[PDB]
RNA sequence: UGUAACGGGGCUAAACCAUGCACCGAAGCUGCGGCAGCGACGCUUAUGCGUUGUUGGGUAGGGGAGCGUUCUGUAAGCCUG
RNA sequence: CCCGGCGAGGGGAGUGAAAAAGAACCUGAAACCGUGUACGUACAAGCAGUGGGAGCACGCUUAGGCGUGUGACUGCGUACC
């Protein structure tokens, strides 16, 4: 059972660095891992990683001893754009990247 | 027990029992052709090389099917001469099969 | 009247890209360089033909005069006691001879040599 | 509350790329 | 201090290869309270080796 | 294009193309390079060869029958099933008739069918005979129409 | 389909050569083409045909005129500075395995199957080895 | 800058002029098999086919033939849950 | 009804012909960026191919030899206007 996030507020790198790490282990240490890295993409994959497996034990009936996580990967949201004041006459718009973070997290 | 032969200019070699491709050839679907002018003949060192070909042997061979073939593409050019030309070609071939050899 | 064309265009360069799959970079992905890609390829291809028969021709005499070493004799005098014999095999079948029946083209230089001989 | 986030994206209508005065060859 | 091509994804890569942050390699545990706290740390509770701070 | 000559920008100094106007032939919202005015397109075709036209569409439609020739045909009531229901028992499907004179019932019926023109004598044309599937022709016009193409 | 010798087939062999009174260029040469591999029959270009030599006693090797002294070895090394060079004569006293490596270096081709044909070279200088164990063949040329 | 005034290796001939004997070596020629234009031999045209030579590198630039897309007649028919 | 801050965002449920038709909404390519499988990837020098061409997995298989994604290794080769 799945979960998504999207237009979550951070580059596709800033996140892609915590999520290199958890692919291909347990969603025991798949939390404290995230815990006790000190990012700010360790929480927004955190929260989606506690709101995969409150939503595999509701609507699927799923244990939590049982899952492990097989799979997770990340898409790259669309980003507003507004101008920074550069000097000696130029202006400069800036792309303020989002992202869509998905969790797959399954059973046997 | 193995043939040489020229057909066309472009010469063969092969054994019984495996079939030949070749060009298109004037004899339809099911007819029979013998290359009277065969090159060699060896079957296990009893062989002679013929000046220029064996005398009494010759190969016969049911002609098997037709066939056209690969579209393979010809790019001509010429750089900032201001030229290019494309062209298409497929093979016309039939391949037979060997059933008679005679030495 | 307004010919609004874009699918033609859509056709024609991805009929390019198709045949420039398999190419690396960005030569089998953008249109501006993928068409580069197989003018050149036909161009290569154009005289690889020609040197496809010539690097052929360059093969074929190779293991002809390793067996002409190899039973004893030259190759000037092999040939010239092939042509003294009159056969019309060509390089082609005079190496694949060589490649399997050894005692076949061991009769042929012992033609040639009792062509010369 | 609701959101609308499409505000500006404005070249602010100003200058470009300055020049320069630093000769060069002239002599004889 | 200006380039003159475009380099690819393969080059990008490359030099991306050294980012490998590493997670914390394993937690320690206590002895009174028993949770997973970081090696030389104080817990969320405030627990170290047995005693309660505050 | 509705704007003004003056230019974007100055022709020399920064990094782009000479441009010169908001109404420029190859720019977005721009003119169009070779716009066309209202126009005409009626061409002239001779007496003489609008005669022969004529006289060369009268003989295939003989060689392939389907022109055919009666002497009478109307009704006596402004009505259109009369003619509609005279054309389904005489069987026939696609007809051009052409009367010799003036007609007011059979003129005012035709105007719901569809495979029927209730034409005047004189005023054919060398399309819509060719149009019409089947046509008659009736003897009150055959010789108005032959003292014109003579 | 001409037959193209696979590499997990074709075999190798072993011989030994005491280059004792034998000239450089008409040493080299056979010792290239050996191990280049084409005087088997079954020798294709593109994969390696190659064989086993092994040169004994290469202090022996002459050049005849004048040329034990006359003849150099140029090599550059990269700091800039850096160029040397040392006679045929002062190679030959100091280190006889490179007079005879290079020389066949020279005439076998360049790449990666070049240097993956140098990798047989098994040459040595002296008068003894240890692969008598591969029971090798004393060829003469 | 680095050998660096044979392309390198190396060569007392693997150099130089003579003579003889061969071989490799271009898309050049020959042979096989198709494609198209001009003159031509008989089509009593099939608007050419059994004939038969010969031609076919190519910018600017004169011809010759076609492919492809949106609206119009054909088009109240045909194609489609 | 649950996760979450009462939140924005997401997995359910009910409709809905379809909700990767969900309001940022008909159809959704290409430049660009990610995951998965197989091949290839550390003595290898350059318009990155082309002609040969070994290994490996899949796909038919009469076991032959071919379909396909690769690409040991070599002869050749200096983009467009
Ligand atoms: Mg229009
Ligand atoms: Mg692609
Ligand atoms: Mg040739
Ligand atoms: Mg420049
Ligand atoms: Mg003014
Ligand atoms: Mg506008
Ligand atoms: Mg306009
Ligand atoms: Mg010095
Ligand atoms: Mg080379
Ligand atoms: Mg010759
Ligand atoms: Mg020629
Ligand atoms: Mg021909
Ligand atoms: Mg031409
Ligand atoms: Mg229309
Ligand atoms: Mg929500
Ligand atoms: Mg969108
Ligand atoms: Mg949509
Ligand atoms: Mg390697
Ligand atoms: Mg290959």
């Amino acid at each position: 059972t799945i979960a998504k996030h999207r237009h979550a507020r951070s580059s596709a790198q800033k996140v892609r660095l915590v999520a290199d790490l958890i692919r291909g282990k347990k969603v025991s240490q798949a939390l404290d891992i995230l815990t006790y890295t000190n990012k700010k993409a360790a929480v927004l994959v955190k929260k989606v990683l506690e709101s995969a497996i409150a939503n595999a034990e509701h609507n699927d009936g799923a244990d939590i001893d049982d899952l492990k996580v097989t799979k997770i990967f990340v898409d790259e949201g669309p980003s507003m754009k507004r101008i920074m004041p550069r000097a000696k006459g130029r202006a400069d718009r800036i792309l303020k990247r989002t992202s869509h973070i998905t969790v797959v997290v399954s059973d046997r | 027990m193995y043939a040489v032969f020229q057909s066309g200019g472009k010469q063969h070699r092969v054994s019984e029992g495996q079939t030949v491709r070749l060009e298109k050839l004037d004899i339809a679907t099911g007819e029979t052709v013998e290359f009277a002018e065969v090159l060699m003949i060896a079957n296990g060192e009893e062989v002679k090389i013929g000046v220029p070909f064996v005398d009494g042997g010759v190969i016969k061979a049911e002609v098997v099917a037709h066939g056209r073939g690969e579209k393979v593409k010809i790019v001509k050019f010429r750089r900032r001469k201001h030229y290019r030309k494309q062209q298409g070609h497929r093979q016309w071939f039939t391949d037979v099969k060997i059933t008679g050899i005679s030495a | 009247a307004r010919v609004k064309r874009g699918v033609i265009a859509r056709a024609r360069h991805k009929k390019i890209l198709k045949q420039a799959k398999g190419y690396y970079g960005a030569r089998s992905r953008v249109y501006r360089v993928a068409f580069q890609a197989v003018i050149k390829a036909g161009q290569y291809a154009y005289r690889d033909r020609r040197q496809r028969k010539r690097q052929f021709r360059q093969l074929w005499i190779a293991r002809i005069n390793a067996a002409a070493r190899q039973n004893g004799i030259s190759y000037s005098k092999f040939i010239n006691g092939l042509k003294k014999a009159s056969v019309e095999i060509d390089r082609k079948i005079l190496a694949d001879i060589a490649v399997f029946d050894k005692v076949a083209f061991t009769a042929l230089v012992e033609k040639a040599k009792a062509a010369l001989a | 509350a609701a959101a609308a986030a499409a505000a500006a994206a404005a070249a602010a209508a100003a200058a470009a790329a300055a020049a320069a005065a630093a000769a060069a060859a002239a002599a004889a | 201090a200006v380039q003159q091509n475009k380099p690819t994804r393969s080059k990008r890569g490359m030099r991306r290869s050294h980012d490998a942050l590493t997670a914390v390699t394993s937690l320690s545990v206590d002895k009174t309270s028993g949770e997973k706290h970081l090696r030389h740390h104080i817990t969320a509770d405030g627990y170290y080796r047995g005693r309660k701070v505050i | 294009v509705t704007g003004s000559g003056k230019k974007p920008w100055r022709q020399k100094g920064t990094g782009r193309a000479r441009s010169g106007s908001i109404k420029s032939p190859i720019w977005r919202s721009g003119g169009v390079t070779f716009a066309a005015r209202p126009q005409d397109h009626s061409q002239k075709v001779n007496k003489k060869m609008y005669r022969g036209a004529l006289k060369s569409i009268l003989s295939e439609l003989v060689r392939q029958d389907r022109l055919i020739v009666v002497e009478k045909f109307s009704v006596e009531a402004p009505k259109t099933k009369l003619l509609a229901q005279k054309l389904k028992d005489m069987a026939l499907e696609d007809v051009l008739i052409i009367t010799g004179e003036l007609d007011e019932n059979l003129f005012l019926a035709a105007r719901n069918l569809h495979k029927v023109d209730v034409r005047d004598a004189t005023g054919i044309d060398p399309v819509s005979l060719i149009a019409f599937d089947k046509v008659v022709m009736t003897a009150d016009a055959v010789k108005q129409v032959e003292e014109m193409l003579a | 389909k001409t037959f193209t010798a696979k590499p997990e087939t074709v075999k190798r062999d072993w011989y030994v050569v005491d280059a004792t009174g034998k000239t450089l260029g008409r040493l080299a040469t056979e010792l290239a083409r050996r191990l280049r591999g084409k005087h088997k029959a079954e020798y294709t270009p593109h994969v390696d045909t190659g064989d086993y030599i092994i040169v004994l006693n290469a202090d022996k090797v002459a050049v005849t005129g004048n040329k034990r002294t006359d003849k150099v070895y140029y090599h550059h090394t990269g700091h800039i500075g850096g160029i040397k060079q040392a006679t045929f004569e002062e190679m030959i006293a100091r280190r006889p395995e490179r007079v005879i490596e290079i020389a066949v270096k020279g005439m076998l081709p360049k790449g990666p199957l070049g240097r993956a044909m140098f990798r047989k070279l098994k040459v040595y200088a002296g008068n003894e080895h240890n692969h008598a164990a591969q029971q090798p063949q004393v060829l003469d040329i």
